[PDB]
């Protein structure tokens, strides 16, 4: 977790959200439920999509690549068609096995930014109407409901029509 | 009231690498490097291989007699040769630029196995009979399906010249061959001029061959040697040749066809009624991958080889069920 | 927007601001400007300036490379010849395409990363003595003027000096 | 009152591609891809290239009369030929190790055509008016002009031994020829002696030549051969020539400079007034850019050749004028 | 300094401090001194240490690897395996600088990313008992023991605890 | 009281570079490059190399008499040459795939010094003192020492055949020679028969030699040449020699051994009593760093040769004691 989230301040995944990589847990006086952020999600997906294609496109289809045949006295350019072989195969598997990693890394660190982003969208948008209580969760000072939930995580959250009530509430 | 932002979890158990860190367990993966493949030949691409038995290129083209005979005209998408070329050369001697024939071969689509000098009209005053122990057929003597053995007939071996014109419309390749008798006494016998010589000649090939007598060891019971030689003759162009002794003649030659991603490989499998965008020595592949870790010699349409155990990219996160 | 900056919580860039890539915006009683950070837009400049020459410096000059001829019984190194020549360029092509996505990612990551650190310096610098009021903006709880916004474009903003005025208005 | 910090946007409509997204809009960016050539031959720091013209490295080197003569001296850049190489060998027949020549010539700079062996003084008791209707000129037969057609005279071809000793301080380029006439009869009549051979020789150099008789297919209406040999002359070295028959004489040679950096190309294009530091067989280019995709025939200082359509590199930022 | 922390808001290094990358310092009524995070420190070894040992791993042994020789005759065989040989030197070279450039870019990234990581763990551990005081320093609102600076390194800081009596000091 | 968050500095000097910065100093990095050797030739994984001094593969197989003689049987990881290849070919003519013959030894581990052909008792009714100033020892006329010059005696050069059987169960490189007067004369004096031929047969050798006679200019002060040859007896296979003249006879042969990770190089440096796992032309690497700017000339398991001046990477932080 190079940002800190995963793995980090949020400990865990919720193997109960199977809709989508990123996404919401609320807890209400009417229930409970989780949710993913489909505009996020979906653009990672993209991301993702997209680098995967960018590989493989990358690596060209190879052509019919077979041996050759030297007598016995040609045996220096049996030694370079040999030296031409390996020499290729030796640099395309380097850059097959380092290209996965150094992906991999900037993938994983990727998903760590997505999840950072969405946290400060919703902290700010909710900014001083709830508190941070830890482990990417924050605690209304108000009462939300499903109207109020679907308006938060859409990014559609009103802070008048909360803003009395909530001080009211924080002290 | 609390409302939460977290992450996806599931059950998977899928591992990859990165740079920092190692058997990173990951929610979803790709596998890019394709290790799976049928362990069969197939036809490419429509068309079916050359499957040469238990016969090389050089026991094929000369027509070597253990080898069953194949059709007079055949086309592929590429050759197999057996790990067990137990019939090739059956006469000893030098095959003169082989390696060169089946570069040039790597690029040919189809043959026609043609009469190019007709056994009974060919040759006047010369016995054509000619045959040997080292080119064996069921126990028999026998010789080369493709060449012939021209030998002295009622003790003359007459100065021979004949040409065959090309219009087939297709490179023709003609071999033939000359014979070195191990000592002068056999030099006699069989063409009678202890001075012969061979000429072969066509727009752009031109040499001549003077036999080497000498005892050499056995070969296959032979203390004789046989050499062996090949052109392309171009469309239109003509062949000659011209002898006095020694000349293993031409009797059948191939009209070939050139086409693209052809090869000559050695193979273990066998033809199985299939049909493949890409083929190895150990089986075809059926794959969008772009790697492989199956074999580095390939026909067709194939992933990129690599020596790599692995190549597996995340696409998912960190999996952490906890 | 891998820092959720760019195309992020600001979600336009400013075609008014022609001196620099990064910097503010003022709104006062005495009017209202633009101006360039230089520290921060200079060494963006550096930096992109100096990978831009690394790419450059690290692709060497090709000297004299032409083809060479085969007779017809040269077929195997004629064949060799272009193994080697296609083998190269294969290699070539796909060291260059990827070098400048990969530096692409990076470079649009690299400039999100300077913008998130710019506002975070001013930030924490105004610390209580304004209010963030979205879109990277912050609202005065003061009144600020063309040596206040000076002082903080510069990173010498002072908090005693308003620190009283600021709290009496904030209630 | 309100304090905000943001970022540039302007007018741009420059795409590049990342790995995540592609067609991504930026403020600033730099192409790194040279596409642009201008279309012509030009000078290669200072020194023009040697245009060859309707001739071929072999119709120059033997001297094609079809070919218009170039200066007795010549430095260049690099050489030009142009995929009209309708003028080679005139007499048909092989150019041996011509592939190996041409090698030697990519690393030449300059050279001086000489008179090795001059024509009136050189060939006593031998004719040298040898023409041939293969090697046409204005309509009139003709011959190479830095080889001699060494005939008969007065019914004799003397057995003929001559040297020339490399006093240039370079290397010397010496070419001569060997005739193998279709039959004995002519055999007869050019040289006289049935059994003639030649010898060339030098401190590392040893060959000795001997016809070959027999009937060929024609070609440029022979069906005679001519082949064509080659020897660099160290400095201060001996080059003797014997024969008592068949040699096609040295008359003209070549003392070489080596340089560095050159080589040959095949372009349709024009030499002009120009200077460059890369040029390729399309047209030069002029660039401080690292690739280029106009063509992988490069001399001088140029880009690395790729195959790539675009490389865009990103400078400013995701421009967003919203 | 990609994420602002180092040669960023927090200006320089403890040369003072010996014993670890990251780390505490604790001034109180007791005294001062330093202290390194084992956790966030040893980790980020050993994700070095493998890095280092990956671009080793993956650059593999090179046997014997000796000159050819070639006669007057085959100059076009000569050059063709020199061309091979600088071939592959030129792609090697490449490779090899690249790497060490685009990792160590990477690393001090990586670095910069563990510092932010750790003052925002122990910064929101502290919460409002204490305020943020610049240079990645917190000033307490209440009385701090070395017992009280042990929990807050390892992650065991308690809200409670000190909560009325902050509040009652921070008016 | 107050608590801070901040990370380690301290004394190092290291700088790196980075994309986009450079010599930015740091608190701890590794170098990956290899610049260090220790100037010596060392045994490589226990076992000697072969150095041949003031010889060449030339003058060591062929036993030029200026070379101090090697003991009768040698092993060794590779084989060094010095730049002052001072004793080669002595007497001069071509060494008939010379090249192809140095490619052999590069995978050769050990060899047997033999007498293939006794010099007392092989050569019945010829002359074996044949000698040159061409390879002179101390002054006198000598010749190599694993040749044997076979001239006339009393007036006959007898028609000869020998031959050998190699029971040693490894390949045998048999090395002659064939002598080129340079006139009909000396032809005469040392062989008798103007038209003498010389053949050499194996299993899969064979070729006949006749001598070419022509006046060359003087290669240490001989006008004559001698050219060499060599095939690879396969155990159990027999070399047959026939010659009636010209024949510089084999007498000494090598027994060859073939090992794994040999070859050939040029060096100035010294023997010494030290044992690496790397070897170069300039010294030995005692090193597990992946790259290394000493040589590009590698024996045994060694860094990957690269052009840099510097390959640092950066472990720890930017270093700021401020
Ligand atoms: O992680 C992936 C994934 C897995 C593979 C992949 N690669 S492909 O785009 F299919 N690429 C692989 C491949 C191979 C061969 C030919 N073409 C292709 C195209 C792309 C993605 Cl997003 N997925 C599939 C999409 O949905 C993701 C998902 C997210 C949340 C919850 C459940 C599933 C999980
Ligand atoms: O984005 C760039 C830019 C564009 C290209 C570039 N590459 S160069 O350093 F010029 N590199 C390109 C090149 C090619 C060939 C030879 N040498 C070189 C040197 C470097 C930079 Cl910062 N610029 C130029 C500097 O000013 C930037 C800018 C910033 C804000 C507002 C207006 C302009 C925009
Ligand atoms: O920065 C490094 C460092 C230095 C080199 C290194 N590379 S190695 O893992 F040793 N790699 C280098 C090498 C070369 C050859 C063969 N094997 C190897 C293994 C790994 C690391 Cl963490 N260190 C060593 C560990 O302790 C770090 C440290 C941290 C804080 C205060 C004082 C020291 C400083
Ligand atoms: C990679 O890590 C996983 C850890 O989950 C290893 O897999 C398991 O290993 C533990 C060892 O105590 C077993 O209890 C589990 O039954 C294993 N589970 C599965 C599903 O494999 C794995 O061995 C590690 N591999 C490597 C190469 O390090
Ligand atoms: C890349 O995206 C741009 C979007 O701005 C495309 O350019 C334009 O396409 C729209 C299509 O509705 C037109 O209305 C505009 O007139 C276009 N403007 C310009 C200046 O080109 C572009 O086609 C896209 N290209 C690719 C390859 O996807
Ligand atoms: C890299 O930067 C360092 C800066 O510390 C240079 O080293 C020193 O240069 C200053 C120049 O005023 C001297 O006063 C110091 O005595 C130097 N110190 C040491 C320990 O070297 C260095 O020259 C720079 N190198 C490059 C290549 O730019
Ligand atoms: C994992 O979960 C899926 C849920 O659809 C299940 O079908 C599968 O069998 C489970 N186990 C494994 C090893 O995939
Ligand atoms: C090849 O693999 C694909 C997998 O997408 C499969 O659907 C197809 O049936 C396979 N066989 C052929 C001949 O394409
Ligand atoms: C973009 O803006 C510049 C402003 O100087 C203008 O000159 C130019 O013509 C505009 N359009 C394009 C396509 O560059
Ligand atoms: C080459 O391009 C440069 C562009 O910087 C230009 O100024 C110069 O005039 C051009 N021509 C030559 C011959 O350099
Ligand atoms: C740096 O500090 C160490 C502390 O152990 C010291 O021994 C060393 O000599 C100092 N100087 C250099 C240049 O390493
Ligand atoms: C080689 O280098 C290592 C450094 O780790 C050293 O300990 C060793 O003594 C050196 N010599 C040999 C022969 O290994």
């Amino acid at each position: 977790g190079l940002f800190g989230a995963i793995a980090g301040f949020i400990e865990g995944g919720w193997t109960g959200m199977i809709d989508g990589w990123y996404g919401y847990h609320h807890q209400n006086e009417q229930g409970s439920g989780y949710a993913a952020d489909q505009k996020s999600t979906q653009n990672a997906i993209n991301g993702i999509t997209n680098k995967v294609n960018t590989v493989i496109e990358k690596m060209n289809i190879q052509f019919t690549a077979v041996g050759k045949e030297f007598n016995k006295l040609e045996k220096r350019m049996e030694n370079l068609n040999k030296k031409v072989d390996d020499g290729f195969l030796d640099i395309w598997t380097y850059n097959a096995e380092l290209l996965v990693l150094l992906e991999n890394e900037r993938t994983l660190d990727f998903h760590d930014s997505n999840v950072k982003n969405l946290y400060e969208k919703v902290k700010s948008q909710l900014k001083n109407n709830a508190k941070e209580i830890g482990n990417g969760c924050f605690e209304f000072y108000h009462k939300c409901d499903n109207e109020c939930m679907e308006s938060v995580r859409n990014g559609t959250y009103d802070y008048p029509k909360y803003s009395e009530e909530s001080k009211l509430n924080r002290e | 009231d609390t409302i939460c932002i977290g992450y996806h979890a599931n059950n998977s158990t899928d591992t990859v690498d990165t740079v920092l860190e190692k058997n990173v367990t990951v929610t979803h993966s790709v596998n890019l490097l394709e290790d799976s493949h049928n362990g069969k030949l197939c036809r490419l691409k429509g068309i079916a291989p050359l499957q040469l038995g238990k016969c090389n290129i050089a026991g094929w083209l000369l027509g070597n007699p253990e080898c069953d005979p194949l059709l007079p005209v055949r086309s592929w998408s590429y050759i197999v040769e057996t790990p067990n070329s137990e019939n090739g050369i059956c006469y000893p001697g030098d095959f003169i630029d082989y390696e060169e024939l089946r570069e040039q071969l790597s690029s040919v689509s189809s043959f026609e196995r043609f009469e190019i000098f007709p056994k009974e009209s060919s040759w006047p005053n010369h016995n054509t009979n000619g045959v040997t122990a080292a080119c064996s057929h069921e126990g028999k003597s026998s010789f080369y399906r493709n060449l012939l053995w021209l030998t002295e007939k009622e003790g003359s071996y007459p100065k021979l010249k004949n040409s065959y014109v090309n219009k087939k419309g297709k490179e023709v390749l003609v071999l033939w061959g000359i014979h070195h008798p191990p000592n002068s006494k056999e030099q006699q016998n069989l063409y009678q001029n202890e001075n012969a010589y061979v000429s072969v000649v066509t727009s752009n090939y031109n040499r001549r061959f003077t036999p080497e007598i000498a005892e050499r060891p056995k070969v296959r019971d032979q203390a004789g040697r046989m050499n062996y030689y090949w052109t392309l003759l171009k469309p239109g162009d003509t062949i000659i040749f011209e002898a006095n002794g020694n000349l293993i003649a031409p009797m059948y030659a191939f009209a070939l066809s050139r086409g693209f991603g052809s090869g000559i490989i050695t193979s273990n499998a066998s033809m199985h009624e299939c049909n493949t965008k890409c083929q190895t020595p150990l089986g075809a592949i059926n794959s969008s991958l772009p790697y492989q870790n199956i074999h580095p010699v390939t026909i067709g349409e194939c992933p990129k080889y690599v020596r790599s155990a692995k190549l597996r990219m995340v696409t998912g996160l960190r999996n952490i069920p906890s």
